[PDB]
RNA sequence: CCACAAGUCGAGCAGGUACGAAAGUAGGUCUUAGUGAUCCGGUGGUUCUGUAUGGAAGGGCCAUCGCUCAACGGAUAAAAG
RNA sequence: UUCUAACUCUGUCCCGUGAUCCGGGACGAGGACCGUGUCUGGUGGGUAGUUUGACUGGGGCGGUCUCCUCCUAAAGAGUAA
RNA sequence: AUAGCACUCUGCAAACACGAAAGUGGACGUAUAGGGUGUGAUGCCUGCCCGGUGCUGGAAGGUUAAUUGAUGGGGUUAGCG
RNA sequence: GAACCCACUGUCGUUGAAAAGCCAGGGGAUGACUUGUGGAUAGGGGUGAAAGGCUAAUCAAGCCUGGUGAUAGCUGGUUCU
RNA sequence: UAUAAUGGGUCAGCGACUUAUAUUCAGUAGCGAGGUUAACCGUAUAGGGGAGCCGUAGAGAAAUCGAGUCUUAAUAGGGCG
RNA sequence: CUCCGGGGAGGCGGCAAAUAUCCUUUGAUCCGGAGAUGUCUGAAUGGGGGAACCCACCUACUUUAAGGUAGGUAUUGCAACAUGAAUACAUAGUGUUGCAAGGCGAACGAGGGGAAGUGAAACAUCUCAGUACCCUUAGGAAAAGAAAUCAAUUGAGAUUCC
């Protein structure tokens, strides 16, 4: 499913609203995508689905701290 | 359940001792060609005909 | 970002200058490669601290 | 005059005025057609209001502007087989 | 115009492995393009909801729909096609 | 419908179709192939028009969206009064 | 030209033997043929050598249950003195 | 409408102006310039509970005044009382 | 069927009579409590399957022929232990042991999605209505809750319901 494994982010709904304003249902989605991001203290790639959002945190934290916190929640990473 | 008001009347009229006051038409543009007669004699308010009491009284059950 | 030179590089500087290059530049050429470390200040603090003397004789 | 909403005539009182020596005449044109409600906004004023208080924004009142809404009491801002 | 390090491969080799899926590793070919998210202009009977007036010697076609003057109107007012 | 004919699209991760995506058909095929459209064995043949709408190729002049935010005009109050 | 598969004409039948048949004639009958068993495609979808045909005797949008006691300026009815 | 306009083969049983809340008018009962409690408590139709509602004053868009008030230069005139 | 307690002249469930045989004052039938037994299908869990069926393996004992009894053999998650590639350390992978979960059921709760008939005397904004319905998942209740809240004489004092 389209869910960032840092942040949790998931599609949403929403409305289309016209001119005349007539209402459609639509969906607003992640901007999520595939990164590989090395880790050092196991010398290996890790994979990652995230957000640009997912990659600020992660140039502001650390990606090792990042990964103790996901582990933390029972991820598999 | 609770009758409820008509909002577009009860913004139209307002109770005097004995019965309805209201504004009257024709002032809102288009003036130049009417008469200084005209002009002075539409402002102002007046009272509601006793034929439209009956109706104003079901729309404004509380005024 | 801020970026802190591990090791030198002709135009970025020299054996530790503290420096800002763009976002992508960082992320996916120097920090994997170890040729760089962020500007934090756990980071800065030891790169003075200790390996300060270590990577100055390391020069080549 | 009239279902309503509207429409028509008007002596006379107060202020300022024009023309007449004066008594006086003048609130458009011999008259009856030359027109469009409400809503929403624009412009000029104003001793009204102003969400703690002082202001302000916005609103109210007075004057005025925008419809071949002509299917002309005008179902929508917006529609053919 | 070059470069590789993000990213792509429904290209080759090795392992998980008794596997034309998938994951990891090594290459090769591309490469800051292509592609995806948010915003935005164009196109859009592909699909969806609807509209497409009334009078009327049946309905359609034609004409008409508001205001003013005269006659019909039977010496007050009003009076239809 | 048909064999035959013609136009047009598609260089392969093909065009095209199904599906929300992953993926699947096309095809374990590769322009002598595959999809769409019209005509309809065979004989003789198939005239003129590019102004309209469509398609294909050009131009960098006019107009135009998001974004950007130069200037100008108001509100408020330190102070001057 | 038999089996088998079809359905061109006529009489009969029409509360039928039969919710599409019988009888007498008729067409194809080695092929784009007929048929058994088991599978796949599901409703604005499927499938269609194309008739808006077929999708359980139902099709210009199947059936069942829910929204639901839909709405009906229309038709009917409305009980002793 | 005897109508050749509708409905009924006949009998027996069933079959259609309701209920809740709000409001206005008319009767009737209590109290009377006053009338009345709601939720709730309550060995519970009692007794407590006065928050609230209607009446007792209008005029004006409103600020404001008040048996007056609005309009206006106006104590004139006029409108609502 | 067994034990304990109650009870004191009948009883062998009903449709469904009668017969026949029986049981019972050495305490029956019956009533209450605690145990024992409890085939097959069904989450069904050894594999499969057209539910109530087909086919197996392992261990301990037992039989003498082609068997019987008892137990075990699902998946996923977590923990421990063992083992273990590309690849040298490792890691992925693989296996054993222990623990837990899955399904069903009236309404009420919380969350993820979400109409149209209808009304507007037409209809698109609007209404219907966050309703009907679909999905996930608690508890005896759930949710909320101890002010970066209101108020405006500088006062009140968490949430919920009337």
């Amino acid at each position: 499913s389209k869910v960032c494994q840092v942040t949790g982010k998931r599609p949403v709904v929403g409305n289309n609203v016209s001119h005349a304003n007539n209402k459609t249902k639509r969906r607003f989605e992640p901007n999520l995508h595939h990164h590989r991001f090395w880790l050092e203290s196991e010398k290996r790639f890790v994979r990652l689905r995230l957000t640009t959002k997912g990659m600020r945190i992660i140039d502001k934290l650390g990606i090792e701290k990042v990964v103790a916190d996901l582990r933390a929640q029972g991820q598999k990473i | 359940a609770k009758l409820k008001t008509r909002r577009g009347a009860a913004k139209r009229f307002k109770a005097t001792a004995n019965g309805f006051k209201r504004k009257q038409a024709f002032k809102r543009h288009i003036l130049t060609k009417k008469s200084a007669k005209r002009i002075r004699q539409l402002r102002g308010c007046v009272m509601v005909h006793v034929s439209d009491v009956a109706s104003v009284r079901r729309m404004c059950p509380y005024i | 970002m801020d970026v802190i030179l591990l090791q030198r590089i002709k135009n970025l500087g020299k054996l530790g200058d503290k420096v800002s290059v763009k976002a992508g530049y960082g992320r996916n050429f120097l920090i994997p490669q170890g040729k760089a470390v962020a500007a934090t200040e756990a980071n800065t603090a030891a790169f003075e601290a200790r390996r300060a003397e270590l990577e100055k004789q390391e020069a080549e």
